[PDB]
């Protein structure tokens, strides 16, 4: 789903 | 080597093992709405409200609305969008999930009102044929960065073929801002608007409106919602 930037 | 890569070819070194061990990541999570928003479970209402809003230019406006009789949920999980988005605007709906146990934790978390779920349909998308002249709204969110993108392109051309008149395909996921980018924990990429814009013209598909969600946390991949047909 939604995920802190790499 | 290129300032960065652009195709799913470039960073996924074994197709084979990028879906296993895709599979395995969502094995091991709990079957509950933070799960499915990894750790995000504060932001659900955020997204369906913008969600719904989105949606329903398509059902309520226009000389060709689109239908209210079946959609159909890919990538569904438990059914977090199934249920508040959904169930509420569709008299049936079918999911689409690779990992059963979702599907099994949806019947209890769906309710009363998941008795008009329809078809639990446990199957990758990359296997998936949605049966033609079928579906009124096609919701993908929250998945594509699972499929390579030959599987993306044809999916979404099979997609194209079970949707009824005037229906959609509406795809809400995260893009990168440049290129493609390999998350390896989840075995999942993350494309920019360029590659996705590129994917979706390979299917056959026109754009009928593309929307940036606002109020996302800060920190994360900006998230965008496609309606397509
Ligand atoms: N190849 C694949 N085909 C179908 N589903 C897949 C898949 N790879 C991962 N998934 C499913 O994709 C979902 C991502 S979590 C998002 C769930 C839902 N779309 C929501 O927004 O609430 C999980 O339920 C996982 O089982």
């Amino acid at each position: 789903g939604p995920r802190r930037r790499s | 080597v290129p300032r960065g890569s652009h195709m799913t070819s470039e960073v996924i070194e074994d197709e084979k093992q990028f879906y296993s061990k895709a599979k395995t990541y969502w094995k091991q999570i709990p079957p509950t709405v933070d799960g499915m928003l990894g750790g995000y479970g504060h932001i659900s209402s955020i997204d369906i409200n913008s969600s719904r809003k989105f949606l329903q230019r398509f059902l309520r406006e226009g000389p060709n609305k689109t239908g209210t009789s079946c959609a159909l949920d890919c990538g569904a999980g438990i059914g977090r969008i199934t249920k508040r988005l959904l169930l509420p605007l569709f008299r049936e709906v079918d999911m689409v999930d690779i990992t059963e146990d979702f599907l099994v934790q949806a019947k209890t978390y769906l309710g009363e009102e998941g008795k008009r779920v329809r078809n639990y349909f446990c199957c990758g998308l990359q296997d998936f044929t949605p049966e033609p002249d079928s579906y009124d709204v096609i919701w993908i969110q929250w998945v594509i960065g699972h499929l390579t993108d030959q599987h993306l392109a044809e999916f979404l051309r099979r997609c194209k073929g079970s949707l009824r008149p005037n229906g959609i395909i509406v795809i809400k996921d995260n893009m990168a801002q440049e290129g493609v980018i390999l998350d390896d924990v989840d075995s999942s990429v993350c494309r920019d608007l360029d590659v996705v814009r590129r994917i979706i013209c390979s299917a056959g598909l026109s754009l009928l409106a593309e929307e940036r969600q606002e109020n996302l946390p800060d920190e994360i991949y900006h998230v965008y919602s496609f309606a397509l047909r």
